């Protein structure tokens, strides 16, 4: 578990349906909610390759059992025994596959959320700092085109931090 | 001003389950097992045979029922429920062991035996049990051999078949085992009767039994079949004082075939690799809980309805 | 002026082995695999019938050792090592068949064939191998049938049992094989030994063979056993003039239940569902390595006597 | 793996029983040890929650005599499956142990980790990480300071202006 | 002024599988499917017996292809293609059942069964067909036992072999099915022939079918075997008219041992635990498919070429 | 998964031939790499360890059918049928079993590498600010044997603060 999905992030968003992991942001011009192209894809990509592995290329298998008329008794019952015990065996992998895949894909997709939280850490470096719900308290006024930077990915922080730094001493 | 990192959800979650919680809500799933089939035996691109009412083993002797199907070449061979193996009554030795070799076969040809009977024999025996134009008939493949003249000795016989082929023949005979004394001595004589049947690789004696038994048809008397295989250059000889039901063809088992035995129509255009008594399962999941009793490439039987697979995030609603 | 995080760690930790490392140290770990099970038969809750020294196939026939169990009703049967089938000698063909329709079966009842026989056949032959009361006596569900007049031959004789129930019966019947000629002279006759049976599903035929062969509870003759079902609505009939050991009742194998072969004493007051031969297995662990050849519902068999499965973190003692 | 437990974190404490994971402090008023219950009953739910799909649980009858005689071709056949069978579950036991030991020492790594962070983002620019899980703290932080650290009610901006003072001089 | 952090990367990575992607580029990977075996029979360590043309069945009766196999001991038996059992037409009834116990087995002593047989019997009885040295000859373990005096009725005859050992005996015998009646009458008299054979847990009785008409029809002389096992401290009784094989030694398989068939070459050098048709399998690999067909401690067969498991991190060259 | 490696790590470096995990470093007299000895062999013995797992063996089996002769077709027919059964179970298992272990490797070895460089990020304390890529800017001229002390972890920090925090903030 890598702490953010249902950890220090308090919940998802329904109104999000652009994507599986995303931006809101708040500034005097006002609100606004964008997701995160690379990190859904990164996501659902991975999701796709489980799937493509599931559906295996297979053994031709005959019959060993009479379906219209009877077996014979000793047979039938070494027949039986050992359909019931490769069954057994089937049953437990495909119970087995499903729980640790599951597991699995659960915390995939929390550590590609915490991916993009680091990502924006990083390229924020002092000009901000974190609260503990997964938000960034920007410290300089961010316009609408400085937040599409920092989605974009193109934020230059060397050009904000004067007054940033100001503000987080003062 | 601030910045905010979050993620998608919905307001419908799923259950699926994982190795730390039976009860785990995620974004969306799908099922791993496949609970669906499809009612009709899936034909195309098959050279398939649906047998009907003729029995597999109704294929090699020539029962009535089986007349359609006495010649041919498959790779999926359909057996039906309540299919006629037998008109007059009787049973085979080995009979599973042979009905999987014909369930396994791509195809039959049939061969004659050349056998041929001197004055003394009749050899077109028929019966009101195997009714073949509107008229009293015999298994195709067989020949009921009985004394020309009526309670006298059937004669001393000898008949041999060589198989001149390349690859091995099955060959079926028959034992008749009369239902009384008055019988048994109309048709064969007075005399000891004994079959001897032997190849290179086969021999046995049979000897007709006389026996009151319940009525089956109308019949209360018996044919015992037997069937060996007779390899390329051997030969099969039958010595007999009568109560011989002789091979008038022989069988050759052609090739490979799936064998399927099903309830369901055929469908010629619709396509599968998987079969089960109720016809056809078609599907990219690996397991099924359809029937743990399946044929040809199949996904496996699990003892579960349903396996949730994840295929989104934890779901954690406002 | 500070606050640490730290997780807790104790004395004496116990190993597991992980993907990466065969001694992986925790705090804690417990037992996926049942190694000690009870060397008894853990009955309750089950109507069980203990056949002690009686076999299963006995019950038929009617051995004298299973007197007390010719009919009764079970969910469990019990088989118990050396029991008893045949106080004469003999074997029956395709026995382990018929041993596991039985060990399947959850319980038997007896219908009278109604078999009845003419004046030359002496029907109540006896013989000092199979005893009741210190005294000479025969299968309980079967007739030696003879000829009344020593030496004479036995006649042509014909007996047919019909199945008017709506569930299929079982019928087992006997043939004589003589140690000697003057033996099968005596008791059949100078005639050739004949039985023949038929039903709408069944025909064979068998003859008697007289051999020399070493004494079995003092006797070299055998009677050999066979075995059909008699179908709902269905009759078979017995040709035969010398040689039939003729069954005076059929069985009815009703339901099912589970059969133990286990010498384990039986305990009334635990339960259980998982048996081998050495007892009872009740536990909640998915694996065992008590046997490879158990009966009920139970834990997979493995190849190991201890497999650890962690409850606890890494444990890193202070140094 | 998280990298706390067997990591950056020296070592467990074994005078710790009332937790899996808890705070050790030091102030003027002196230090103390306080076990952290959230984070605690995260780790143990989970590991109930395997060892319940441990204990879930078709029935089988016999096919190998125990008393008599097995004909030998077919007691061969029986032989081979069991073998087999056998074979397949105590393969399938061994991943398991080994597959969901594995997973429980890395779970229970990272729940000490979510413990560290959520302290971390919560003391914010009134504390510093000395790199062996400890936070020095840049202010007076008597032992209801320290309480509202572990209840995670530590309002940061109340410090901050001393913190601050205090980390750049 | 800086410190930055990285990791390895080679110039050719490989590829394996994960769970959510085919085409993961690696840094190095090994193999965990076994693909070439070695193409001989690895038997240091091993004390074996290489029976080349000898038939395990042949080492009980004693055909002359098998006679410095008779008796031994190895805890490894290897069995050839196309090995010979018989010298005289024939078959073993139940053939399988104990051509797999003795090669389960650990070696076979033999011991005399003291046959003795009255002046009216030739109890050495030769045929062309198992030649010896240049001469007409037969199985070693067994006798061809004819009327002395040709034409004449073999007399009626018992034997009892007695097992005094603590030790479970396996005995053989043969029946002989004569070519014709003509040669029946001349080996063994007129009478009708019967051979009962009986022990306190066996009872069996045998009949010559009696072939016919030319030699080279399917029903001419053969000699069929059948076997038993005789447990300590019992007696088995032979009675017979004409027509018994008798047994004049029988075995005592002892020990275990495992059985191999194989033509690939014996090497003394080389160690090994698991074999198949082409040789033996050493490898530390846990599955392997060069065969679904092995014998021994082998790694499990997996229908895969290769599957690749990950030695280093994913590679990402720049 | 763990974010470092195919992650804010831009490429691998081939030059590095001493280890799987390093550092290069940047000062005033030049450029330099090493290979982090703790961390490539933390890395090595958990891939040994699986190793070992794979490697270890057994169940001694005999014939059940024969390669030279026939043999009864009904039995025949179920020996095939369990054997190809047997096998699809061992195919998947095996199948499973690198998938499964290769995605670990994977993970396992990007762990490793973000613990390093966590390591030295607390190391480095306020004297440094990450650059995103996986750098650390030092904020004092650090020479070949500062550059030395945090590769061999015994950096002091407050031996550089003043300093260090002066030019952070100018
Ligand atoms: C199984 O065994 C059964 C007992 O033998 C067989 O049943 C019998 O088959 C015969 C011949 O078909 C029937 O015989 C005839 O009976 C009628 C008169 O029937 C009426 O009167 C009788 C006597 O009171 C009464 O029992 C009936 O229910 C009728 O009301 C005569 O006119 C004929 O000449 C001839 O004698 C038997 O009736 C019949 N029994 C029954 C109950 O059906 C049965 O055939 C055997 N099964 C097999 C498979 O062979
Ligand atoms: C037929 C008869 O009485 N013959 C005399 C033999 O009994 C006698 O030999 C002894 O036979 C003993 C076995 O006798 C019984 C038996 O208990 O098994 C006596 C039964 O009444 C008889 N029952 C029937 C239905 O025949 C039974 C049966 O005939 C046989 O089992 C068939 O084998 O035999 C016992 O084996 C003694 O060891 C044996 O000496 C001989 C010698 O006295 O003389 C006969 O006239
Ligand atoms: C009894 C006899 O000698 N009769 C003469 C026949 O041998 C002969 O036919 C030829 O028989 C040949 C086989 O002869 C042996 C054999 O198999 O080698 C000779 C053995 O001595 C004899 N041994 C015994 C125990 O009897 C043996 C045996 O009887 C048979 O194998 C049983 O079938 O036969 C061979 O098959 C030749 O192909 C065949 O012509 C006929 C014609 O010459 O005359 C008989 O007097
Ligand atoms: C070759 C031959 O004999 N064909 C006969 C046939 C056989 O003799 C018979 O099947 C041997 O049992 O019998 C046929 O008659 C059967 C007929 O016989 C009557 O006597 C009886 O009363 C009827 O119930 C009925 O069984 C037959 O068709 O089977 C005639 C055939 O020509
Ligand atoms: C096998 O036959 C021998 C003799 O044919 C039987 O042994 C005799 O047994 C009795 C009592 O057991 C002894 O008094 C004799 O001394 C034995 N004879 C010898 C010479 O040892 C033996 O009982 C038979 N086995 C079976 C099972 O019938
Ligand atoms: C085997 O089990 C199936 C399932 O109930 C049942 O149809 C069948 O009768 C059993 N067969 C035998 C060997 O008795
Ligand atoms: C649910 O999953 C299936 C297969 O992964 C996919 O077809 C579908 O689009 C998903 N549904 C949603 C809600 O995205
Ligand atoms: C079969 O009969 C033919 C013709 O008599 C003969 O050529 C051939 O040898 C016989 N086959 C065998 C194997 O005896």
């Amino acid at each position: 578990l890598f702490g953010a999905i249902a950890g220090f992030l308090e919940n998802g968003w329904e109104g999000m349906v652009d994507g599986w992991y995303g931006f809101r942001h708040q500034n005097a011009q006002g609100t606004g909610q964008a997701a995160d192209y690379k990190s859904t894809q990164a996501a659902i990509d991975q999701i796709t390759g489980k799937l493509n592995r599931l559906v295996k290329t297979n053994t031709e298998f005959e019959s060993i059992e009479s379906e219209f008329s009877e077996i014979e008794h000793q047979i039938g019952n070494v027949i039986n025994w050992t359909k019931d015990s490769i069954t057994d065996i089937w049953t437990y992998q495909a119970e087995l596959l499903v729980a640790m895949e599951n597991q699995h894909t659960i915390d995939m997709a929390d550590s590609e959320m915490l991916n993009l939280y680091e990502r924006v850490r990083k390229q924020l470096r002092q000009n901000a700092e974190e609260d503990g719900k997964g938000c960034f308290e920007i410290y300089h006024a961010c316009d609408d085109s400085c937040m599409e930077s920092i989605r974009n990915n193109t934020y230059d922080h060397s050009q904000y931090r004067e007054e940033a730094l100001l503000n987080r001493l003062n | 001003d601030k910045i905010c990192l979050g993620h998608h959800a919905v307001a419908n979650g799923t259950i699926v389950k994982t190795l730390t919680n039976e009860q785990e809500e995620v974004t969306n799933a799908t099922e791993t097992v496949e609970s669906t089939g499809i009612n009709r035996l899936c034909m195309k691109g098959r050279k398939h045979k649906d047998l009907g009412n003729c029995h597999p083993i109704g294929m090699l002797i020539g029962t009535p029922a089986c007349d359609l199907h006495l010649t041919g070449m498959w790779d999926t061979l359909i057996e039906r429920e309540n299919a006629i193996a037998y008109c007059y009554p009787g049973a085979t030795v080995n009979v599973e062991a042979l009905r999987q070799k014909i369930m396994e076969s791509g195809g039959i040809n049939k061969i004659s035996t050349g056998f041929t009977y001197g004055s003394s024999i009749n050899s077109a025996g028929t019966t009101r049990a195997c009714m073949r134009n509107g008229g009293n008939s015999f298994y195709a493949e067989l020949k009921w051999l009985v004394s020309k003249s009526a309670g006298q000795n059937f004669p001393q016989t000898t008949n041999t078949y060589r198989n001149t082929d390349t690859a091995e023949h099955l060959i079926m005979w028959g034992i008749h085992h009369p239902s009384s004394t008055q019988e048994k001595n109309d048709l064969y004589g007075t005399q000891s009767l004994s079959i001897s049947v032997g190849s290179s690789t086969y021999r046995n004696n049979f000897v007709p039994v006389v026996g009151a038994r319940p009525q089956v048809n109308g019949l209360s008397s018996r044919i015992d079949f037997h069937w060996t295989l007779v390899q390329p250059g051997d030969n099969i000889t039958f010595s007999h004082n009568g109560g011989l039901i002789a091979p008038s063809r022989v069988s050759k088992l052609i090739g490979r075939g799936l064998g399927i035995q099903s309830d369901a129509p055929i469908d010629n255009n619709c396509e599968s690799k998987c079969f089960w008594r109720g016809g056809s399962i078609n599907t990219r999941l690996p397991f099924q809980n359809l029937s743990p009793r399946t044929v040809g490439q199949c996904p496996k039987y699990v003892n579960r309805r349903s396996l949730m697979l994840a295929t989104g995030m934890r779901n954690v609603p406002e």
